[PDB]
């Protein structure tokens, strides 16, 4: 797991730097991504592959990594930069995607459509779906991530575009099923034996591949495009 | 007494296809029964070098034990060996050949490796390994942190240097990658030396044997 400073102060113009410390099972050897989450909206990929900006990201965000610790750097610090910053990577030994706890910063094209924002009793199950348009899950991994209110991001699992094989994070194996109907360009996350622990906003995201021909974990180098989120309450 | 390979091909069984621990570990056999269309072989697509020769040499065997030639937890301290693949999925989950390990980078590095093995088992030892061919240079950097890589296997009868061919292919079993598989018989007394700075699909288990 990845340690982030819980908080970070900044004043306009000034340059601020979030840090992310990991083990070698992660960060050390695998690519690190940074996500930004403003309220109401969905998390946004700032940096992937340690230091790469995806298009649409200001030259203001820079990323670096040294040994077992990565760093997000904001240089011209606007006010609209006030949000939660997260830090992500694969962890060998856990064999899962793994998120930083979050840093709150305080100051002074393909599209995915999830659906079915809904309510449910404990003990039941939910099936969220996510439909693609002007793009596909054909050569890309898709991730499911949730955020319980006032909590960090949490990886439920993924779909690898080889035989449509699922991959379930430790905490969730047995409760989660992830499937695809590629005729409809949709991916489906079904979580069962629910509880209030699970009330959250659920997201569906497509992964930038680091490598298409290697071991699975190279499919997940960064979630560049997100659904809108689906709220689920118990 | 004949040896059934079920729905597996000699490639799968001998490589350690995940759909191939299957089976009743046998110590000896006279001939080998295998379907003409075996469904579980090279789970990860690629060419198996001198395959027909290997099938003959294994057609008749008097002794056969699997053993861990390069132990997973002490051989590769500077390289990542955990990787698994959906191309080799057992029961639904991703996995890999039991007799091989996919070495990839660790701590941002893929140090030059050279590991050796001396045959002390007083029997011929069959040693298998693969070489990985990624479809582009982006993958190559991601897995091994080097654009120009080599693998070199050398014994007293065997001497070859592989450079990976990097370009577009057709998808077999949803894969663009290829792993080419290789094998040599290691006579009691000889020593085999692997050297690489990338792309080595390293042996994990090997086999001691005799043929009558
Ligand atoms: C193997 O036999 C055929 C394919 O070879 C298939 O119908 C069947 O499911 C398989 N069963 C075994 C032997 O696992
Ligand atoms: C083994 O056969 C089964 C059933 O045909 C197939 O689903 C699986 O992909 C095969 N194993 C490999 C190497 O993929
Ligand atoms: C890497 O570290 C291992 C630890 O056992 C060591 O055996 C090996 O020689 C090192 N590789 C070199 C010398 O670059």
């Amino acid at each position: 797991v990845l340690t982030q400073p819980l908080s970070a102060p900044g004043t306009p113009g000034q340059r601020v730097t979030i840090s992310c410390s990991g083990s070698s099972s992660n960060v050390g050897t695998n690519a690190v991504d940074w996500y930004q989450r403003l309220p109401g909206t969905a998390p946004k990929l700032l940096i992937y592959y340690n230091n790469q900006r995806p298009s649409g990201v200001p030259d203001r965000f820079s990323g670096s990594k040294s040994g077992t610790s990565a760093s997000l750097a904001i240089s011209g610090l606007r006010s609209e930069d006030e949000a939660d910053y997260y830090c992500a990577t694969w962890d060998n030994s856990l064999n899962d995607r793994v998120f930083g706890g979050g840093t709150k910063l305080t100051v002074l094209q393909v599209q995915l459509v999830q659906s079915g924002a809904e309510v449910r009793k404990p003990g039941s199950s939910v099936k969220v779906s996510c439909k693609a348009s002007r793009g596909t899950f054909s050569n890309h991994a898709v991730s499911w991530v949730r955020q319980a209110p006032g909590h960090g991001l949490e990886w439920l699992g993924g779909l690898i575009p080889i035989f449509s094989t699922p991959h379930y994070a430790q905490k969730f194996q047995g409760r989660v099923t992830i499937t695809a109907d590629e005729s409809t360009n949709t991916v489906h996350m079904e979580l069962s034996s629910l509880r209030s622990e699970d009330t959250a906003v659920y997201y569906c995201a497509r992964e930038i591949p680091g490598a298409t021909s290697g071991p699975d974990h190279f499919f997940f180098y960064g979630m560049d495009v997100w659904g809108q989120g689906t709220t689920v309450a118990v | 007494a004949p040896l059934q390979l079920g729905n597996c091909s000699v490639a799968g069984w001998i490589l350690g296809n995940p759909e191939c621990e299957l089976l009743i570990s046998r110590e000896s056999w006279s001939y080998i029964v295998e379907k003409p269309n075996p469904e579980n072989g090279t789970c990860y697509p690629g060419h198996f070098a001198d395959y027909e020769e290997l099938r003959e040499q294994l057609s008749s065997v008097s002794s056969f034990e699997r053993f861990e030639i390069f132990p997973k937890e002490s051989s590769w301290p500077n390289h990542t060996t955990t990787g698994v693949s959906a191309s080799c999925s057992h029961n639904g989950e991703s996995s890999f050949y039991k007799n091989l390990l996919w070495l990839t980078g660790k701590n941002g590095l893929y140090p030059n490796l050279s590991k050796s093995y001396a045959n002390n088992k007083e029997k011929e030892v069959l040693v298998l390994w693969g070489v990985h061919h990624p479809p582009n240079i982006g993958d190559q950097r991601a897995l091994y942190h080097t654009e120009n890589a080599y693998v070199s296997v050398v014994s007293s009868h065997y001497s070859r240097k592989f450079t990976p061919e990097i370009a577009k292919r057709p998808k077999v079993r949803d894969q663009e990658g290829r792993i080419n598989y290789y094998w040599t018989l290691l006579e009691p007394g000889d020593t085999i030396i692997f050297e690489a700075n990338g792309n080595l699909i390293a042996p994990r288990y090997a086999f001691a044997l005799s043929r009558g």
